[PDB]
């Protein structure tokens, strides 16, 4: 283990559990989060909540005196965060997001306004539109290309277009599509709610490549030149064709990353195969299969991977990087993959420390600073390490619950 | 329940008996804010319920606060007149030793100032040292401080001996073991238990903060409150946190990996275990704050027995010899109380 980790509540210094200046924008967040950096140098982030009604956001490096924006959403998005897209286009947070209705919702948010004391916001901040009937064709997938063009992904295999035409309006472009056609098998049919292998992971290569990983593990590619199908290669007839069971994704998750011209791809072999090739011309060229180490039955789901450039790690011996994130209920497991040389033979797993020193020495009784004594010692000790989100978040569940102190001095509580 | 009053401006600060001493163990001494107080406890008629009534001999004078307080063995009685020996703690962050006869302060020895301790003093002990020969060779004084000291003060025949040891944090409690004047027993207030053999490293570190069952967190500060021994040889170790979590350890065979038991006092105990000089497994700990005496077994035969409900906060408490009666000092009173039981 050569990381450790460090955890950061950034309302900790704090006694309010919630920043004074927080502004609720409606149109007429503990699922999914992420970090985004812009053109002023600062990292905004969003939450977008358990039902994907509501998204918000905050910046990282000013969490208590900044602002933090709730926009409330008239209904869930189609398909959780899948159907919801984040970018800069120019001095804006320009967000897309397909409702289950249909609707396909536009939001425009200033940059000014993210950074600024206004609890107010002017001028067309968001535009409903329906472009295609969904309710026909459920789609699920959504992924930004351009300012003005983005590709919509279906569950029953399709692709759809969509144009930017003006500044709000979009239009449908379709996509040739002959993979239907297997319907035409005894094996496969059109009204069959299996048989789909739609898109799990997609990724935008050279502004015109468009990487698809379908849920049997197929890399197809799509060039948006032609809009014609360019290649399909089946990831799985490489290694040992188990006609065991190779699970098909059965949901949308992150499968793939690339960094220059190289590009791994997860796939589930025990939940454990990272084949990686490289993009050439458009060809796609393997070049090995690097298992994952992970036992105790290998329970570990990915969150997300970044292939990127290489660390300062123990060893010189390095070519590049995949920082890989496992979950396996609330506790997590962070590795990086090295890879030593240009082959993608070569290679070392190298792992790091899940929980933060303050809770191993909490968990293992190994801290010896913390006072004892008092219950009202304790309160303190607790109340400081934790901090006030979490404390008060606690005391909630506990009077809730109807666990309720007795006295000063009730020990069985704060036990608990 | 027998009650009875100390003057009207006396705010007691600590209470014990004279259980070091068997010729003065129906002595009884409150420090005060004004001094020491001796009182005598009497098998009266009464009914034998309560078969023991307290009479207030005398008070001694010393024109400070007194917050510890110690019988030596050298107390003796004489016909009538008492020879006192008292180690206790003043205002003035002075450890000092009173011999007396009665009421009167006859000698007077104080230790302070740098060559004290440079902090508060947090508690204080005393046994007396013999030689060979067996005559009065030593009294040996222990006191533990805020500046991070332990404190080692031998009065010899050719005059004081004084020694300092360092402490990685504040002494919380000290206490010499029974029938080994040789060793002794030194509490910090982060969780470490020192035994030390002050006539010599030290012998032996235990700690009661990693041990915590955690079966039910004993909570984030769980500060050492008290550690003594148990047993007429010291043949056991008992310590007891502020949050009410007690262990105990044996010192006899063969070879050692835990605590031999452990437990947690329905309260928090301020003041700390205070253990029955005839059933060691047996301690009584109170909630001072409201004024409760919960009695605790360590073999689990207890099943939550509280003795004594007082409706007042309680400052101290300390058991007589017998075993059956107790003296709780609260903030303008002590009280005998019989515990049927024990008789």
């Amino acid at each position: 283990a050569c990381l450790s980790r460090i955890d950061a509540n950034l309302l900790q210094y704090y006694e309010k559990p919630e920043p004074n200046n927080t502004v609720d924008l409606y149109v007429s967040g503990s699922e999914y989060s992420n970090c985004l950096l812009l053109s002023n140098s600062e990292y905004i982030c969003y939450h977008f909540s358990s039902r994907s009604t509501l998204l918000t956001f905050y910046p990282l490096s000013d969490a208590y005196h900044g602002k933090t924006i709730n926009i409330h959403l008239p209904n869930a998005s189609m398909n959780q965060r899948y159907t919801l897209t984040i970018q800069e286009v120019e001095q804006q947070l320009l967000v897309n997001v397909i409702l289950k209705d249909g609707s396909f919702l536009t939001l425009q948010l200033p940059l000014s306004f993210l950074f600024s004391s206004a609890n107010t916001l002017n001028g067309e901040w968001f535009h409903l539109q329906n472009p295609y009937d969904f309710t026909v064709r459920v789609p699920h997938f959504l992924f930004y290309v351009s300012p003005q063009f983005s590709v919509v992904f279906l569950e029953d295999g399709g692709l759809l277009g969509l144009k930017k035409v003006d500044g709000v309006h979009y239009e449908p472009l379709l996509f040739n599509d002959n993979s239907y056609l297997k319907s035409l098998t005894r094996f496969f049919s059109r009204s069959s709610k299996s048989d789909y292998d739609s898109v799990i992971s997609c990724k935008l290569f050279h502004e015109r490549y468009l990487i698809v990983l379908t849920q049997n593990c197929h890399l197809k590619i799509w060039d948006l030149t032609s809009f014609t199908l360019i290649q399909d290669y089946d990831m799985v007839s490489q290694s040992d064709s188990d006609p065991s069971h190779f699970r098909k994704v059965e949901a949308v998750g992150e499968y793939l990353s690339l960094y220059n011209n190289t590009l791994v791809t997860l796939l589930p072999l025990e939940n454990g195969l990272f084949q990686m090739g490289t993009l050439l011309v458009l060809t796609y060229t393997f070049q090995n299969n690097i298992p994952t180490n992970l036992s105790a039955s290998a329970i570990w789901s990915i969150v997300d991977l970044v292939l990127t450039r290489p660390l300062e790690l123990n060893v010189e011996a390095s070519y590049l990087n995949l920082i890989v994130l496992w979950k396996s209920g609330t506790a997590s497991k962070l590795q990086i993959l090295n890879v030593n040389d240009e082959s993608f033979k070569n290679y070392e797993w190298i792992e790091s420390v899940n929980k933060s020193l303050v809770d191993l020495q909490s968990e293992h009784d190994l801290d010896i600073v913390t006072k004892t004594g008092d219950v009202e010692r304790g309160f303190c000790n607790l109340k400081s390490r934790y901090g006030t989100q979490i404390f008060e978040r606690a005391q909630q569940i506990l009077s809730e619950n109807k666990i309720i102190m007795a006295h000063n001095e009730d020990e069985e509580y704060l036990a608990n | 329940s027998n009650q009875y009053q100390l003057p009207l401006n006396v705010r007691p600060y600590t209470t014990t008996w004279c259980s070091q001493s068997p010729s003065c163990s129906n002595l009884l001494a409150i420090g005060h804010d004004t001094g020491i107080t001796i009182y005598c406890a009497s098998e009266e008629q009464t009914p034998g319920s309560t078969g023991l009534t307290l009479q207030e001999l005398f008070t001694i004078q010393t024109g400070l606060p007194t917050l510890h307080l110690s019988f030596s063995s050298s107390c003796s009685y004489s016909e009538p007149v008492y020879s006192l020996f008292l180690a206790c703690v003043c205002q003035d962050n002075t450890v000092r030793l009173i011999i007396t006869k009665n009421e009167t302060i006859i000698t007077q020895h104080v230790l302070g100032g740098k060559s004290g301790h440079h902090n508060f003093v947090n508690d204080i002990d005393i046994a007396d040292v013999y030689s060979a020969d067996n005559r009065l060779a030593e009294q040996v004084i222990a006191s533990v401080g805020d500046d991070c000291t332990l404190i080692i003060w031998r009065l010899t025949d050719e005059g004081p001996i004084l020694a300092g040891y360092p402490l990685s944090s504040p002494g919380i409690s000290v206490q010499f073991r029974p029938s080994n004047p040789n060793q002794l027993i030194v509490g910090e207030r982060n969780g470490n238990i020192r035994i030390f053999d002050w006539t010599l490293p030290w012998l032996l570190t235990l700690n009661t903060l990693p041990l915590v069952n955690t079966c039910h967190s004993s909570g984030i500060a769980s500060s050492l409150a008290n550690v003594r021994w148990i047993g007429s040889d010291g043949s056991g170790i008992l310590a007891m946190c502020k949050s009410g979590a007690w262990l105990r350890w044996n010192l006899f065979g063969p070879k050692n990996l835990l605590p031999n038991v452990q437990g947690i006092s329905l309260f928090p105990s301020l003041l700390g275990a205070c253990p029955h000089p005839r059933y060691m497994d047996y301690f009584a700990t109170a909630h001072s704050q409201h004024g409760l005496i919960q009695l605790i077994n360590t073999y689990e035969k207890d099943s939550n027995s509280i003795p004594i409900q007082l409706g007042m906060p309680i400052v101290d408490f300390c058991w007589h010899q017998d075993g059956s009666h107790l003296a709780i000092a609260t903030e303008g009173s002590v009280l005998l109380t019989r515990l049927m039981g024990f008789t």
